C-alpha cells in the first residue's frame, strides 16, 4: 500500500484487476514542448533543425556567408511566480553563435576574414511549466494539440453525386507538411488531369514532360508492348496467353499448324491454358487488326527522311502499308483494354496542347502566375522551386514515410522532395486503382490522421521567423562591406520575438487554460483539435470527420466531446492513449501468444491494429488466464462479432482504455446513456471548487491519478519526516537512502495562498500533513482547492430525495433546504482583479492622489494619503477602492449654473473624477495590492512603503530558508564528525561556526566532510544573489504602454454561498437551477427526523436515460450507512476490535472482488485513524465499466442496516404526515457550475450610446440593452402590437432624439412617443446617397 | 526623418543591450532636449483600422 492511503481508503468494487496503471496524465504538453526546446545533435526536430533548415545564408552569388554555430537558452528574466504577479512573459534568452565569412574573390575557397560574432539575442522564447502551461501575461495558457491530414499520398474515390453519371472517379492528392499540393484528377472521359494547389486544371502529361519526358518516353512509362513482325510477308504478332483474357476473338486465332482460337469465341481461361501449355511465341494476324492500334515511338523512312508517324497514333491500312515498303519489320504498339489495363495516358496526350519541355514550362508558368509575360528562366525557376526546391517544399519525415508506405515502397525514410520516380509511381497507382486494382483509404481513418502539440506549432512559427529575417540576411549581404559589420547589426530581435509572441499570444489553439478546477484544466491539457491554421473550420467540415470514427478505439473518448458548433472537431484523448514516434495516435494492448493472455504490453497504431484480431477487456479467463467460453466477444477489422476461443492475438488492457481521463470520473457510467453522458462529462469540467472540499462519495478510483497529476496539489519530491507544518510551507527532513552525499538538505515546499485564478474563481493550497509525520517518496504533502487528501473532490454529497415537491422542483429545477446555505458547504469564494490606469492626455497628466473632488468623508476614509484602499478593508459596489482625477479646462456652463454657483459660492473644479469604483453589485474583501510605476516617474508614499514592506518580507522570507537549510546541513556535518571523530557532548559545546575547522582519520568520511563546507558556502553564497537580485526587481520600474504613468492593481475576494438561479449538476448529466431555498423545518424527514438536503424531480429522471444518477444515489445511501455505523461504534469508543472486524467485513463484500486490505495496519495508532476518517462515510470506488452491480449493492446495504428498496419512508415537514408510498433518498455528488446568476443577472435603464451607430452600448460594464432580433420582431408583428414595435426599434433604441425625449416624458408622468426617424436609415440614406444613387423622401 | 534617426539607434542598442534601451534613452545620442521621444512616439503610429 501506500502512506497517505491510510488516512483512507476506498472501496473497489469490480473483478478485472488492473494490468496496466494510468500514466502521467500531462504527458503529451511536456513531452512536446520538451522535444522542441533542447540541443539535439542532429536535424530531429527542435530548434536546431529549424536552424539548419534555413541555415547557412549566403549572400546571391556575393561569395559571403552567414552559418549558424550553435544556440542557448539563458536563465529566464523573471521566476514563474514573480512573472505571475508582474505580468510579464515567462520567457528565456536566445543566444545563438553565428558565424561571418567573406570568401576571397577567385576560389578556391578560402576566407579574407571569418569574423564568429559571439551569441546575438533574438526574441526571447516562452517556457513550459512543470504542469504543462505557457505565461504570457501573468496568465497560465495552454497549446492544444492538432490533428491534421498526415503529409503523404492520399487517394480518394468521390463517387455518386459527381457528375450524375455513376461512372464515379478517382483522385489522388499529394500533401506535404509544407508548400504546394501535388493532385491528380480523372474526369468522365476517363483524361487525367493535374492540378497544383487548387488551380486551373491541366493534361496530366503536361507534367512528364516538364521532367523532360517525349512522347515516346510516357508511352513507355504507363503501357506494354504489343510487338509486330512483318516476317516473310503480311504481319505477324507476339503473343502472351494472359492478354487475350477479357477478350473475344477479332479473327482466326491459328499457328503451329494448329487453330487455337475461330472468330467469335471469346478466349477463355482453356484456351490461354492451351497456348500456355503449348508454347505460341507468334502467331499471324491479318492486315486489317491494325487499324485500331496505337503506335509507340516514332517511326522514319532509312531513305525519304521524312516523318512517318508519331508516337501515340493510330495506325490505319494506309499508313502500315506506307511503313511497311519503307523496310521496317518490326512495329511497337500500346496494350490496351477499355477492362484490365486502360488507355487513359494515351487518351491524355490527345489532350495535352504542348509538345516539349519548354512548352510544358511556360503552360506552367501561365498557369501558377497567370497573365503576365512567361520566360525561359521564370517557368525554369518556377517548377523547380516548387516541388523540387530544398527551400520551399518538404513532406518531413512523416510525409516521406506515409509516401513511401502507401506506395508499397521499402524505404521508409528518405528525401523531403518529389523525384521523378515519385510522382510518376503515385500516377501509375491512381491508374492501377481505376484499372481495378488496390483500394482507396479514407481521411476520417486515424492511420491518415496525425497529431501535432506545442513544440511543432512552436518550431513552425520560428521558423518562419528565421526566414523573414533570412531575406533580410540575405538583403544586406548584397552591399556589404568586409569587416565592418558583424552577425548582429544583420539579424534583429523582433523578427523571433513577435513571431512566437505572436502564436501564444493569439491562436485559435493557443488560449487560456480553463482553470476553475483540476479536471478542467487536465482535460484541457489533454484536447485534440481539428481546427486553426492547417486544418478546416467549422462551416468547412461536415458530418462525417465530426462522427466517431472505429478507429477512435483506445485512443479518442467516444463520449467526451463539446455539444455544439464544433461537434466531433476537438473530442479529447484516451486515458491510456500515446503519441505514436512519427505522430499518429496508438494504444495500450496485450499479446497473446498460443493459448494463454499474456501479461506483456504492446503499443498499436491506427494501421498497425487492423488486421489483428483484438479481444475485449470485458471477457472471462480464470488462473492461467484461458478463455472460459470457446466462444469470445472480439473485434478484428473495422468490425466486431464473436470469434473463436483461440483464434485471437490480443486483448483490451483495461475496462476505462475507450473513454477519457474525464469520462472516467461518471460513477454507473455503463448505466448512462451516451448524450446525457456527455452532457455531463462536459459539465463536470465546469464545476467551481469549494470552501470545504469534500470528497466523492461514490468514486471510480481516477480521482486520486487527477488531482495528483494534475498541478492543484503538491507532492513530496522525496520521503521522509516533517521538520515543519505551516499554512504558508511545508518543510520535509530528507531520508538518507535517497537524499544525495552533497550538500545534505531538506525539501522545503512554499505553498501557494489565495490568489486570483485565469477563471476569476479562488486558488488556495493548504497542508494535508501534521507535524512530524512520516512521508512516502511522491506522496500529497498538500491539497488543492477541490482536492481531499490527494483523490479529486469537484463539489460536495448530499442526502437526495427523488419526490415532486408542490412544483417548486418542477422542470430539471432543484429544491434545496437552509441547511445546506446555512453549513456554508457549498459556498464559493472570488478573487476579482480591478486595475487602474494613470495616464497622460494633452490637457495635464492624471493624479491617483487621494484629493478627490466632490466626496465624502465616508468615501475619503476608506482610502489612504496616497489614494489606495486598504489592505483588509471590506468594500461594497460603489466604494472607491483607488482615487483618481482627470484634468478638464473651462467647465463652461450655462447662465443657470453661472446664477447657482454665484449664489452657493462654488468653484467648478478643473478635474474630474476618474476614481475607479467598485463594480456595482459586488462587495468583499482586498486581499492584494500591487503598484507599477513607469521608470522614471517619481513612486508615491503608498508605493514606498509597498516596497519596503515587500523588501523586509523578502529578507524574512529569504533568510529564514538560509537558516533551515544551514541548521538541516550542520546537522548532518555534526552526524557525519560522530562516526570516526566521535565526542558526542564535547562536539556541541564549541560554536557551529568551528565545526568545519575540524579534521578526521583517513577515509571517505573525511570527503563528505569536505563536500558538506563545500557546498555550504555554496549556499551561503547563493543567499547574497537571491537577496540581491530579489531588491533590484522590487526596485525597478516596470515597464508599461505609452502614455500610462503609473497603474494600481486592486485584487477583490468576494464570498458567494449560492442563492436561486445558480446551475447546479451531477455527473450524470442531469442539470438543474436552485428555485426556492427551504427552511428545513418545511423539509421532508425520515422516521429518525433527518431532514434531507435536497429533493429533486423524479420525472426528469426516465425522459432522459441516465439510470446512473439513481444507482449513485443508491450505493451513496448505503455507502453513508457504513459512514453512521462506524460513527456510532466511534461515539461509543468501542475498542480496536469490533471496529477493525466491521471495516474488514465492509472492505469485503461478498465474493470475488480484487481489494487486498487489513490486519497488516498498526492495531491501534493507525486503524483506529482510518476509521475516523471513515465516520463521514465510506468512499466507494466503481470502475467505469468494472463497476459495482446490483447485489453488491444491496449487500453493502444490509450492511447499513438500511433498506434494500434504496427508499424510506418520508413525512413533510409541514403536515407531519406519511408520504404514500417510499420514496428513493440516499446520497449523490452534486458539483456547483460557474454559471452562477450573481453574473447572469443583468439590466439597464438608460445607458451610454455607440457613436458610429446611435446605439446602446455597455460602457461602464452596465450592460448595453438586450438585442431585439428579427424573430423577436416577428412575435411582435404576429400579436400585432404596432406600438410596442415601434417604441422598440425607435424611441427606446436608434432614435437620438427619440430617447430623450421620451425619458422626459417618462418622468412628467407621461406615456407617449414622438418617434420620428431611426439613426440606421438616416445612416444608411446618407450611405446610399454618398454613391452616384440619388434617394429622396417625398410628399407628405 | 527626426522619427527614423530614432528607429535607427534603436536598433544597434537592441540585443546589445539585453532587452532594448530604454524609453528614456534614445535622444542622449541625438541632439535635443530628450522629450520629444514621448509625443513624437505618440502622434506618430498610424489609426487602426475602426473595421479591426
Amino acid at each position: 500500500y501506500s502512506y497517505t492511503e491510510k488516512k483512507r481508503i476506498r472501496k473497489d468494487f469490480g473483478k478485472r484487476p488492473q494490468v496496466l496503471d494510468v500514466p502521467y496524465l500531462l504527458s503529451i504538453q511536456l513531452d512536446s514542448f520538451q522535444k522542441f526546446i533542447e540541443q539535439d545533435p542532429e536535424g530531429q526536430y527542435g530548434l536546431e533543425a529549424a536552424f539548419r533548415s534555413v541555415f547557412p545564408i549566403q549572400s546571391y552569388s556575393g561569395n559571403s556567408e552567414l552559418q549558424y554555430v550553435s544556440y542557448r537558452l539563458g536563465e529566464p528574466v523573471f521566476d514563474v511566480q514573480e512573472c505571475q504577479i508582474r505580468g510579464v512573459t515567462y520567457s528565456a534568452p536566445l543566444r545563438v553563435k553565428l558565424r561571418l565569412v567573406i570568401y576571397e574573390r577567385e576560389a578556391p575557397e578560402g576566407t579574407v576574414k571569418d569574423i564568429k560574432e559571439q551569441e546575438v539575442y533574438m526574441g526571447e522564447i516562452p517556457l513550459m511549466t512543470d504542469n504543462g502551461t505557457f505565461v504570457i501575461n501573468g496568465t497560465e495558457r495552454v497549446i492544444v494539440s492538432q490533428l491534421h491530414r498526415s503529409p503523404g499520398v492520399f487517394f480518394d474515390s468521390d463517387k455518386g453525386k459527381t457528375h450524375s453519371s455513376g461512372k464515379v472517379l478517382y483522385n489522388a492528392r499529394i500533401i506535404p507538411y509544407r508548400g504546394s499540393w501535388l493532385d491528380f484528377e480523372f474526369d468522365p472521359k476517363d483524361n487525367l488531369f493535374v492540378r497544383i494547389d487548387r488551380r486551373r486544371k491541366l493534361p496530366a502529361t503536361i507534367i512528364l514532360r516538364a521532367l523532360n519526358y517525349t512522347t515516346e518516353q510516357i508511352l513507355d512509362l504507363f503501357f506494354e508492348k504489343v510487338i509486330f513482325e512483318i516476317r516473310d510477308n503480311k504481319l505477324q504478332m507476339e503473343l502472351v496467353p494472359e492478354r487475350l483474357r477479357g477478350e473475344t476473338a477479332s479473327f482466326d486465332i491459328e499457328a503451329n499448324g494448329k487453330v487455337y482460337v475461330e472468330k467469335g469465341r471469346r478466349i477463355t481461361a482453356r484456351h490461354i491454358r492451351q497456348l500456355e501449355k503449348d508454347d505460341v511465341k507468334l502467331i499471324e494476324v491479318p492486315v486489317e487488326y491494325i487499324a485500331g492500334k496505337v503506335v509507340a515511338k516514332d517511326y522514319i523512312d532509312e531513305s525519304t527522311g521524312e516523318l512517318i508517324c508519331a508516337a501515340n497514333m493510330e495506325l490505319s491500312l494506309d499508313l502500315l502499308a506506307k511503313l511497311s515498303q519503307s523496310g521496317h519489320k518490326r512495329i511497337e504498339t500500346l496494350f490496351t483494354n477499355d477492362l484490365d489495363h486502360g488507355p487513359y495516358i494515351s487518351e491524355t496526350l490527345r489532350v495535352d496542347p504542348t509538345n516539349d519541355r519548354l512548352s510544358a514550362l511556360v503552360e506552367i508558368y501561365r498557369m501558377m502566375r497567370p497573365g503576365e509575360p512567361p520566360t525561359r528562366e521564370a517557368a525554369e525557376s518556377l517548377f523547380e522551386n516548387l516541388f523540387f526546391s530544398e527551400d520551399r517544399y518538404d513532406l518531413s519525415a512523416v510525409g516521406r514515410m506515409k509516401f513511401n508506405r502507401s506506395l508499397l515502397r521499402e524505404e521508409i525514410e528518405g528525401s523531403g522532395i518529389l523525384s521523378k520516380d515519385d510522382i510518376i509511381d503515385v500516377m501509375k497507382k491512381l491508374i492501377d486503382i481505376r484499372n481495378g486494382k488496390g483500394e482507396v483509404d479514407d481521411i476520417d481513418h486515424l492511420g491518415n490522421r496525425r497529431i501535432r502539440s506545442v513544440g511543432e506549432m512552436a518550431e513552425n512559427q520560428f521558423r518562419v521567423g528565421l526566414v523573414r529575417v533570412e531575406r533580410a540576411v540575405k538583403e544586406r549581404l548584397s552591399l556589404g562591406d568586409l569587416d565592418t559589420l558583424m552577425p548582429q547589426d544583420m539579424i534583429n530581435a523582433k523578427p523571433i520575438s513577435a513571431a512566437v509572441k505572436e502564436f501564444f499570444g493569439s491562436s485559435q489553439l493557443s488560449q487560456f487554460m480553463d482553470q476553475n478546477n483540476p479536471l478542467s484544466e487536465i482535460t484541457h491539457k489533454r484536447r485534440i483539435s481539428a481546427l486553426g491554421p492547417g486544418g478546416l473550420t467549422r462551416e468547412r467540415a461536415g458530418f462525417e470527420v465530426r462522427d466517431v470514427h472505429p478507429t477512435h478505439y483506445g485512443r479518442v473518448c467516444p463520449i467526451e466531446t463539446p455539444e455544439g458548433p464544433n461537434i466531433g472537431l476537438i473530442n479529447s484523448l484516451s486515458v491510456y492513449a500515446q503519441t505514436n514516434e512519427y505522430g499518429f495516435l496508438e494504444t495500450p494492448y496485450r499479446k497473446v501468444t498460443d493459448g494463454v493472455v499474456t501479461d506483456e504490453i504492446h503499443y498499436l497504431s491506427a494501421i498497425e491494429e487492423g488486421n489483428y484480431v483484438i479481444a475485449q477487456a470485458n471477457s472471462n479467463l480464470d488462473e492461467e488466464g484461458h478463455f472460459v467460453e470457446d466462444l469470445v466477444t472480439c473485434r478484428s477489422k473495422g468490425e466486431s462479432s464473436l470469434f473463436s476461443r483461440d483464434q485471437v492475438d490480443y486483448m483490451d488492457v483495461s475496462t476505462q482504455q475507450v473513454v477519457s481521463v474525464g469520462a472516467s470520473l461518471i460513477p454507473f457510467l455503463e448505466h448512462d446513456d451516451a448524450n446525457r453522458a456527455l452532457m455531463g462529462a462536459n459539465m463536470q469540467r465546469q464545476a467551481v471548487p469549494t470552501l470545504r472540499a469534500d470528497k466523492p462519495l461514490v468514486g471510480t478510483g481516477m480521482e486520486r491519478a487527477v488531482a495528483v497529476d494534475s498541478g492543484v496539489t503538491a507532492v513530496a519530491k522525496r520521503g521522509g519526516v516533517v521538520q515543519y507544518v505551516d499554512a504558508s510551507r511545508i518543510v520535509i527532513k530528507v531520508n538518507e537512502d535517497e537524499m544525495y552525499p552533497g550538500e545534505a538538505g531538506i525539501d522545503i515546499y512554499n505553498l501557494t495562498k489565495y490568489t486570483r485564478s485565469n477563471q476569476n474563481t479562488c486558488i488556495n493550497q493548504m497542508p494535508c500533513v501534521s507535524l512530524g509525520e512520516p512521508v512516502e517518496r511522491g506522496d500529497v504533502l498538500a491539497d488543492g482547492p477541490s482536492t481531499d487528501l490527494g483523490e479529486l473532490a469537484l463539489g460536495q454529497n448530499m442526502r437526495v430525495a427523488f419526490m415532486p415537491w408542490n412544483g417548486y422542483n418542477f422542470e430539471d429545477s432543484i429544491l434545496v433546504s437552509e441547511r445546506v446555505v446555512q453549513e456554508d458547504r457549498f459556498t464559493t469564494i472570488h478573487i476579482q482583479e480591478l486595475a487602474c490606469v494613470s495616464r497622460d492626455t494633452k490637457l495635464g497628466p492624471e493624479e491617483i492622489t487621494a484629493d478627490i473632488p466632490n466626496v465624502g468623508e465616508a468615501a475619503l476614509s476608506k482610502l489612504d494619503e496616497s489614494g489606495i484602499v486598504y489592505i483588509g478593508a471590506e468594500v461594497t459596489g460603489g466604494d472607491i477602492l483607488v482615487g483618481k482625477v482627470t484634468p478638464k479646462g473651462e467647465t463652461q456652463l450655462t447662465p443657470e449654473e453661472k446664477l447657482l454657483r454665484a449664489i452657493f459660492g462654488e468653484k467648478a473644479s478643473d478635474v474630474k473624477d476618474s476614481s475607479l469604483r467598485v463594480p456595482n453589485g459586488v462587495s468583499g474583501t482586498v486581499i492584494d495590492v500591487q503598484v507599477f510605476t513607469r521608470d522614471g516617474v517619481e513612486k508615491d508614499k503608498r508605493a514606498l512603503e509597498i516596497e519596503e514592506m515587500q523588501l523586509k518580507q523578502a529578507k524574512k522570507d529569504l533568510s529564514e530558508e538560509l537558516q533551515i537549510l544551514e541548521a538541516g546541513l550542520f546537522s548532518r556535518i555534526r552526524a557525519v564528525l560522530v562516526a570516526g571523530g566521535v565526542e558526542a557532548e564535547k562536539l556541541d559545546k564549541l560554536p557551529r561556526d568551528r565545526w568545519l575547522e575540524l579534521g578526521l582519520t583517513d577515509e571517505e568520511k573525511q570527503n563528505q566532510l569536505e563536500q558538506l563546507a563545500e557546498q555550504y558556502d555554496e549556499l551561503k553564497h547563493e543567499f547574497e544573489k537571491k537577496l540581491e537580485a530579489k531588491r533590484r526587481k522590487i526596485t525597478q520600474g516596470d515597464d508599461l504602454a505609452p502614455g500610462v504613468l503609473k497603474i494600481v492593481k486592486v485584487y477583490l475576494a468576494v464570498k458567494r454561498r449560492i442563492q436561486p438561479g445558480d446551475k447546479m449538476a451531477g455527473r450524470h448529466g442531469n442539470k438543474g437551477v436552485i428555485s426556492k431555498i427551504n427552511p428545513i423545518e418545511d423539509m421532508p424527514y425520515d422516521e429518525n427526523g433527518t431532514p434531507v438536503d435536497i429533493v429533486l424531480n423524479p420525472l426528469g429522471v426516465p425522459s432522459r436515460m441516465n439510470i446512473g444518477q439513481i444507482l449513485e444515489t443508491h450505493l451513496g445511501m448505503a455507502a453513508k450507512g457504513i459512514g453512521d455505523k462506524i460513527n456510532a461504534m466511534l461515539k461509543q469508543q468501542q475498542e480496536v476490535a469490533k471496529l477493525r472486524e466491521f471495516i474488514q467485513r465492509a472492505y469485503d463484500l461478498g465474493a470475488d472482488v480484487r481489494q487486498k486490505v487489513d490486519l497488516s495496519t498498526f492495531s491501534d495508532e493507525e486503524v483506529m485513524r482510518l476509521a475516523e476518517n471513515l465516520r463521514k462515510g465510506m468512499p466507494i470506488a466503481t470502475p467505469v465499466f468494472d463497476g459495482a452491480k446490483e447485489a453488491e449493492i444491496k449487500e453493502l446495504l444490509k450492511l447499513g442496516d438500511l433498506p434494500t428498496s434504496g427508499q424510506i419512508r418520508l413525512y413533510d415537514g409541514r403536515t407531519g404526515e406519511q408520504f404514500e408510498r417510499p420514496v428513493t433518498v440516499g446520497y449523490m455528488y452534486m458539483l456547483k457550475l460557474n454559471h452562477l446568476v450573481d453574473d447572469k443577472m443583468h439590466a439597464r435603464s438608460t445607458g451610454s450610446y455607440s457613436l458610429v451607430t446611435q446605439q446602446p452600448l455597455g460602457g461602464k460594464a452596465q450592460f448595453g440593452g438586450q438585442r431585439f432580433g428579427e424573430m423577436e420582431v416577428w412575435a411582435l408583428e404576429a400579436y400585432g402590437a404596432a406600438y410596442t414595435l415601434q417604441e422598440m426599434l425607435t424611441v427606446k433604441s436608434d432614435d437620438v432624439n427619440g430617447r430623450t425625449k421620451m425619458y422626459k416624458n417618462i418622468v412628467d408622468g407621461n406615456h407617449q412617443m414622438e418617434p420620428g426617424m431611426p439613426e440606421s436609415f438616416n445612416v444608411l440614406l446618407k450611405e446610399i446617397r454618398s454613391l452616384g444613387i440619388n434617394i429622396e423622401l417625398e410628399d407628405e | 526623418e527626426t522619427i527614423n534617426k530614432l528607429n535607427r539607434i534603436s536598433r544597434q542598442m537592441l540585443q546589445e543591450m539585453g532587452r532594448e534601451p530604454t524609453p528614456e534613452e534614445l535622444a542622449e545620442r541625438m541632439l535635443m532636449p530628450e522629450d520629444k521621444i514621448r509625443k513624437v512616439l505618440k502622434i506618430a503610429k498610424e489609426p487602426i483600422s475602426m473595421e479591426t
